[PDB]
């Protein structure tokens, strides 16, 4: 994986360049937002379970999805689905701390679209589950962090569609 | 970085980051501005550090620039200082990130095998790095010179 | 981080081994604390006998410091 | 059979057996059959040998000294650091 | 601690500590006296924090102190504030260590069985701890209150 | 390990004897109690968790054992202890079905006394945890099965002391 | 394995005591020496190889030990011996950082005396190899750290004898 | 393991000595008996099964050992016992070829006394099984080889008692 | 030896020796007197061979015997030839054993770690061994010189 | 072959061939012409060898060629000698390869299952092979007859 | 895998033919070159490291390949590349001993072209690394063996292109 900082280091390493003014400006733009990323992660982590619960309630359950014939019918599959939800939330929190989406590609999106096609897992319904968790997250983390958390949920959801 | 290291340990355990590892990051952010500044300072004097490192090296070990020496001759010496320029660069990278991380992948893992093939005496490369510490350290304030010095001593350590 | 010391006789009645299985039946080995229960039971289930148990590495009722 | 790959089993005592031989015997012998078992562990668990920093000694030291079995040497190697790193970390979770 | 977590990484790779690892020990230890003050203040008000936590928590979810409730009665309740006293203590052993290892061995490892076995409602319990947050946090400066708050939110997180 | 039917077969097979009226009488004495053993097992299995809970409540918790300095202090230890309790209950149920204690020796008692000495696990306190589960079991299974279940709990507890 | 910060917590936990004034004084006595421990570790780590080389030169080689009949005869055994030396140095550096010798017992001394008796490894000669590395270490680390590094080398060496 | 020749090489290697007259005389004393060792091994190998059968017949079966209560009662244990016998015969043949008993210690005797105590395997009865195979072997191999084969059977049997 | 190697493989597969294994013991033992003659000749000229190889090693690697060289000085050179005497001895052992078991346990397993510690350049030790091959080989008939040469090239191989 | 066996063990341990492995290849290849002569002689007398094995077999077991016998009748006997011709062929292959790899994959692995299905008495097939040993062995010099005999006794062994 | 000899045996086995004159002539053509193959392998093995170093020096390093942006940039990748080189050399030595290229297909070429396409490993540059090692090998092994070693390097290199 890479973060903001190693994204820059590797981009310069392939050119064998010492870090110059443009590089140093990018890294500053990361460091200057760093404390806010940490606070936001502590809110998400400590509200993890409630975010999933409120996101499922707005976007998944009370529906045909949870009824016989639906993909989140059976305690087995309901458990698998909210298990997935926890992955998304947790990794988006990593991406936002790192200030780089590369981890969402390497460890979450790669092959996932076809995995879901192969099992029958409804993609559009999963995206709504992602964009509902974003909605909840953006309330809990506040002005400071709302836009920055949000983008990695949006990265996740355009990665499936 | 400090970030990468903290996170990788977090994810391995599959639980959000703690308190105790959500701190170090805060220290690093404050440190990073200073860390970025030290790297820039090192970058400014690179040609002087390398050249003076190279003199300090060949006095202390004249055998490498002698008939049966790996660095014997004008080029074989030119490539040797270029390698010293490489490692100073990696040292600036290490300082800025706050964690050594990328430098390891770029220039120590595999370095024994590379230099053994070329027949380069590894411990005299470690000396060239000590020589760079001495020069670089004389262009930095006491506090910044120590912070830089840890990364020089790491490279010296890894070639071992 | 604690380790156990262990002694057991593992005997195979119907399998029949031709050569040199003396290390195979009787042995002493160090096992970690977290795998002992499963190791112990791997041994009871195939008819083995456990001669002795050694911590080797821990302290007896340590509340902290134990950890994995 | 000979239709499949070799199976290495460490029957050779190991154990730092001792004897009725000279106290600081040079040749010793047969604490070199363990050594091929040790490299063959690496060749299954990672597929190749590791580089110099990488090898896990102090797991081998104990196997070679007879303190732990083959089974536990595999466990140490499996739960190790470079094994995680090489094979877990960079891939999608189920590919890993 | 930070030491325990980190050295473990050193020994597992058969090596001395990195410049990075050394730096974080230094930054960590510099933040010592403050952490000790945060633990002292909270140790000094433990009886107040527990008692006021206990009043607060039976508003946000009372049913537990009712006919079919796990904490119904005087001695089913008192074992309840004592458990709240336990967790505040752990929130302070951990504060001085600068990470969670000590707390974890004594309190969140295999803690979802004690409770499941006891059929204490665990998720109410997380709420119980968040409340020792509200009281404790009102006896600390803004900066120290946040630093303390991370450890309260961890326990709340682990009971989940 | 053997059952009841082959513990008699092995007694006569280390003699060369055949099955002599005496053997056939023993086997009858087992078969004739068999149906009663089966439910009793169905009662224990389906009340497993409640038996442990009531046995711990009468004989272990609300005590110095669960307090700092006590062996079942820490969630990790408390979990290990009631885990053990489940083993005892489960195996005693096997012994009682088999009508033979040999499984309690082979897979539970062998080395356990010294294992507990080595960890510091209090033996006397563990016996009370066994004899409390017996008390609960004897109520739940009824007149039919009470004496037969009870003996394998008593086998377990004199195996430690 | 435990340290000074951790030991204070465990030592009090078994008594169920809040940290009190005496405890808080002990922890201060550790924190107040902490920066010096770190600097000392960075000197040892970065001079590791030279310390072993100078310690072997003063206390092991140029001797019957390295000659035929000697235990560090053969490249195999010479390698094993200086491998060991690196362990000692490295772990002593851990003990000194932790400000607690418990790791030297758990991961180095336990069984080592008999292991050396069983292989024939000369104990007295190994102690001199430890006390020579201490001598070198005490020069390199300076007034600040000399006494504190030294004790864990002395812990190691009275652990073998 | 070691043979005659490597026994000498390692005894000199630890002294770092080139082979001298005394060494060279020892090696000659081995080489000069070598052809006879080979012929003897070919007789033993090709009569392996008959030697075991005649040794068992003189020293094990037709007895309480093979009757109920006896250690070689059951086809399982009878098979294990003559399996063992084959090991002894085969390894003694190795020792005699090598002209060194070290292999009998490394791969046969180490721990075997206690292994037999732990299973209940009768030691004295096993020795008679060894000394009966020796008796048969000494007839089959002839004057040339009788004494040399015999000693490694005697090594085996005083290794158990 | 050839014996030890054959047997160890036999015992490890729980079996008597193969026709192949028996054949090689027979061919080996037939070469006994010849192998003993090869060792005698070389034992008889051990001084000549070790000295000469040192002159030739120090011609291709003049700096080993130079300011920053591992063998620089009269007694750093004395130990160097002593090591060359050690390896010639082991080569005579190997030739009479017909394999490397003895050569290996005595002087290659652990040799990297030993010499790395002493900071001896391994590949120039390999050169010292080639130099001994050249001298020793000039004191042996064509057929015996080849048979000896395999064991020299093995040591050269193992230091690699 | 001897080659295949040596190599497979080499590759599986990730290494070059041992002195031992090299020695056996050398002894083996030296016996090449002899092994080829042993196969030629037996190939040249194949038709004779099967009829004398077949006579020796039917005297010793007239039942196999009896009402309830697997080989009862003219064409149940024709197939039986054809199987004896198959195994003699495989024995010539084994002798020139110097091990059983080929013999094994072609005619012993799976042979129990094949013959059990056909209800052929396996141990009387083993007798047919002993009978072939006796005939073949009478057309070879003492030394070559033994070398051949090992491969006959192997097949006899594998049908067991 | 197969060698010269098993290539012939399996070609006849599928026809169920005893070896005939044509077969016997082929096997002779192998045996008659056998001693030379062995000598050549001993030269390659013992010069392994020097062959790689001279082959890399003529065909890989001092180039854009080893510079930033190049595939053998970084100590990691430089190590992987000369690791590969050692495989090629070692296996070609196996193929040449066996007198059959089948091992080069089974254990080296199968999937390797696409593996290199997937990682970005430059194929043409790797072939030059193979044909440079051949050049060095052909000098070291001499007239006797030059052509025979060479072909399996050529097999390797047309296997990638
Ligand atoms: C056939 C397998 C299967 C089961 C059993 C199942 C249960 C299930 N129970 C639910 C909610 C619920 N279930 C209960 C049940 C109870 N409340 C209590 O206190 C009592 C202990 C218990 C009644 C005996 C309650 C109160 C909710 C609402 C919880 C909420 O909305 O947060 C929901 C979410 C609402 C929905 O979308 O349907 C599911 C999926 N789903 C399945 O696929
Ligand atoms: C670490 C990164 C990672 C991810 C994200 C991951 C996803 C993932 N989801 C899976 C299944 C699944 N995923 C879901 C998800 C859902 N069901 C619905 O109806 C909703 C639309 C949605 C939840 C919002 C369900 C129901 C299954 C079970 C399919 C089955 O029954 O086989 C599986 C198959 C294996 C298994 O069942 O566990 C994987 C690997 N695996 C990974 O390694
Ligand atoms: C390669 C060297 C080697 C040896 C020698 C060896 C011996 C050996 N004998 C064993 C058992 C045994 N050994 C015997 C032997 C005998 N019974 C008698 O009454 C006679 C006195 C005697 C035969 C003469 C029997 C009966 C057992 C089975 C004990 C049981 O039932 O568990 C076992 C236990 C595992 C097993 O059952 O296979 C070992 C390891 N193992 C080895 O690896
Ligand atoms: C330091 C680690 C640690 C903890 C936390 C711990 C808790 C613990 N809580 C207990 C009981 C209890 N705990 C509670 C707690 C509650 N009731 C509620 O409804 C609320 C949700 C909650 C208060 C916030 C109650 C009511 C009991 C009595 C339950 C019973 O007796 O059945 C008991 C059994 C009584 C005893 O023997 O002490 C233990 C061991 N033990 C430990 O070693
Ligand atoms: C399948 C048969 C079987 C049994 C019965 C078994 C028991 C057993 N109990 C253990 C520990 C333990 N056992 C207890 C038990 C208790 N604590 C108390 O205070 C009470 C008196 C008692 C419960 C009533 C505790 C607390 C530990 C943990 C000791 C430690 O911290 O290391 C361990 C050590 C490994 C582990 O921690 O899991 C084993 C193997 N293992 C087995 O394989
Ligand atoms: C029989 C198995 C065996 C070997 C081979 C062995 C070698 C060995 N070589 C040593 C030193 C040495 N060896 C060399 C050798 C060389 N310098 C170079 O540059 C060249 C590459 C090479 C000569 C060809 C040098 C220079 C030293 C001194 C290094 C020092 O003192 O730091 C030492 C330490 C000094 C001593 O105490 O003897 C040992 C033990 N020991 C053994 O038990
Ligand atoms: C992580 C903690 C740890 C330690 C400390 C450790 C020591 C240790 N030293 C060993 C052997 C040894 N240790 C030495 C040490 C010496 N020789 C001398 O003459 C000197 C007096 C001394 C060096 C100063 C030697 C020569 C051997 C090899 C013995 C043999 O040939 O079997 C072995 C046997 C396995 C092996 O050979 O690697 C162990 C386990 N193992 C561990 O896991
Ligand atoms: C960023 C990671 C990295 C490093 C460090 C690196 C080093 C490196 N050093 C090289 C050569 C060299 N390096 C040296 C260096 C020295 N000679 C001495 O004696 C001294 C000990 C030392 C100078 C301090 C010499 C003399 C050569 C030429 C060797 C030859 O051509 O055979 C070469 C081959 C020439 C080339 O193609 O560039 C590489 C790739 N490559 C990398 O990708
Ligand atoms: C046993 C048979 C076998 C072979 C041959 C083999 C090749 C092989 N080469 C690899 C990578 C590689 N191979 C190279 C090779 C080169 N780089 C260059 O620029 C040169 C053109 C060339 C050397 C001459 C490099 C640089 C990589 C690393 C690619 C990466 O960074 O992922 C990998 C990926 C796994 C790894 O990195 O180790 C394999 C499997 N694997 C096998 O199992």
């Amino acid at each position: 994986m890479q973060d903001a900082i190693t994204a820059v280091i590797n981009n310069y390493d392939v050119q064998g360049k010492y870090l110059d003014g443009a590089a140093l400006d990018k890294l500053k733009a990361y460091f200057t937002t760093g404390a806010v990323r940490v606070r936001a992660a502590a809110v998400i982590s400590s509200n993890a379970t409630t975010i999933i619960k409120e996101a499922a309630a707005k976007a998944l359950i009370y529906s045909d999805l949870t009824r016989p014939g639906g993909n989140m019918y059976t305690t087995r599959r309901y458990a698998a689905c909210i298990r997935d939800m926890d992955y998304f939330l947790r990794y988006a929190t990593y991406a936002m701390l790192a200030g780089d989406p590369s981890i969402l590609d390497e460890r979450v999106l790669n092959g996932l679209k076809e995995t879901y096609n192969s099992l029958g897992v409804p993609i559009a319904a999963t995206v709504g589950g992602i964009q509902a968790m974003k909605e909840v997250v953006g309330g809990l983390v506040g002005p400071d962090a709302a836009k920055e958390a949000s983008i990695y949920f949006d990265y996740l959801s355009s990665g499936l569609s | 970085s400090v970030l990468t290291k903290a996170i990788v340990n977090a994810d391995a355990e599959a639980r959000y980051l703690s308190p105790g590892e959500l701190d170090r990051i805060k220290s690093f952010v404050a440190s990073g501005e200073r860390r970025l500044r030290i790297a820039q300072t090192l970058t400014e004097a690179r040609e002087r550090i390398v050249k003076q490192a190279g003199d300090q090296l060949f006095q202390i070990r004249p055998d490498v620039v002698s008939p049966g020496g790996n660095a014997y001759g004008e080029k074989m010496t030119a490539l040797c200082l270029r390698d010293l320029d490489y490692y100073l660069r990696l040292v600036t990278y290490g300082i800025v990130a706050g964690d050594v991380t990328p430098i390891e992948e770029i220039g120590i893992i595999g370095v024994k095998e590379m230099y053994n093939s070329l027949q380069t005496p590894i411990p005299a490369v470690a000396e060239g790095v000590r020589a760079m510490k001495n020069v670089a350290t004389s262009l930095l304030s006491g506090d910044d010179a120590a912070e830089a010095g840890f990364y020089f001593d790491y490279l010296v350590g890894a070639m071992q | 981080s604690r380790y156990f010391k262990v002694t057991a006789c593992i005997p195979s009645l119907k399998r029949v081994r031709t050569g040199r299985e003396l290390q195979n039946t009787f042995f002493t080995k160090l096992v970690p604390y977290e795998n002992w229960f499963t190791e112990q039971q791997r041994i009871q289930k195939a008819g083995g006998k456990v001669l002795s148990v050694k911590l080797f590495t821990g302290v007896q009722g340590a509340n902290t410091g134990v950890g994995a | 059979t000979t239709l499949g790959p070799k199976i290495f089993k460490l029957t050779q005592n190991v154990g730092f057996r001792s004897k009725g031989m000279v106290q600081n015997a040079g040749v010793v012998t047969v604490e070199g059959s363990v050594q091929a078992l040790i490299t063959a562990a690496y060749q299954q668990i990672f597929g190749r040998q590791l580089y110099q920093g990488q090898r896990l000694k102090v797991a081998e030291i104990k196997l070679e000294n007879g303190e732990t079995t083959v089974k536990e040497f595999v466990r140490a190697l499996g739960r190790s650091e470079i094994f995680r790193k090489l094979y877990w970390e960079p891939f999608y979770v189920c590919k890993a």
